[PDB]
């Protein structure tokens, strides 16, 4: 039985990977968004251009 | 209605309009003017000293009596006129004809087609985020070369 031992062992470490993996994911998404509010501007400010001129 | 025939006429691809290059400059901040004819030699004289101009015997006035050697009389007399009416910022142009005395032309004058404009004051109106710079001589230039861009040989073009 010790590999059936081996085999509950490493499939609770693959358990354990896989939620560091997911908080990985969810840290790295919250930079993300954390940047995304940061990078918030006025939308209605008056665009770059020159004037348009008529005949 | 007139009954007649529909017949095409002859096109060229290669024409460039000159309605084209007016809406391109209209798209680059210019405003089209069209100014008189006959000038003030006195103004006329202070561009082109020393060159004789057609002169009109028995004017409308004497500030109208001198066939225009070029457009420029009239286009900086537009851009005083609007400056003198609180407006610094003046980006026109005008097409039309200018008159130069020439003996090997008919009538005795040269009658030629010119495209003229003039820029002054700041590049921009006043913005948010564009700076308060006047506006230079490759401000306008850049605006000659999208002109000339237009006829596909921009690389034959010289300064």
């Amino acid at each position: 039985e010790r590999p059936a031992a081996g085999a509950v062992i490493n499939e609770a470490k693959e358990q354990v990977q896989q939620a560091l993996n997911a908080r990985k994911a969810e840290l790295e998404s919250a930079a993300l968004n954390a940047r995304l509010a940061a990078e918030t501007i006025d939308v209605s400010l008056p665009g770059r251009r020159i004037e348009n001129g008529g005949l | 209605p007139v009954q007649a025939s529909l017949i095409m006429g002859t096109h060229r691809e290669a024409d460039l309009s000159l309605k084209r290059v007016k809406t391109l400059l209209n798209d680059k901040g210019y405003q089209e003017v069209i100014t008189y004819s006959f000038v003030d030699p006195k103004v006329q004289q202070m561009i082109h000293p020393g060159v004789e101009a057609l002169l009109l015997p028995s004017p409308i006035s004497v500030e109208m009596s001198a066939m225009r050697l070029s457009l420029w009389t009239g286009l900086l007399a537009t851009v005083v006129y609007n400056q003198n009416r609180q407006q610094n910022r003046v980006r026109i142009f005008e097409s039309g004809l200018r008159f130069v005395p020439d003996t090997q032309a008919p009538l005795g004058i040269r009658q030629d087609l010119m495209l003229a404009g003039v820029i002054c004051g700041n590049r921009y109106e006043e913005h948010w985020n564009l700076a308060k710079e006047t506006v230079d001589f490759y401000d306008l230039k850049g605006d000659l070369e999208s002109v000339l861009d237009l006829t596909g040989k921009l690389n034959e073009v010289e300064f």
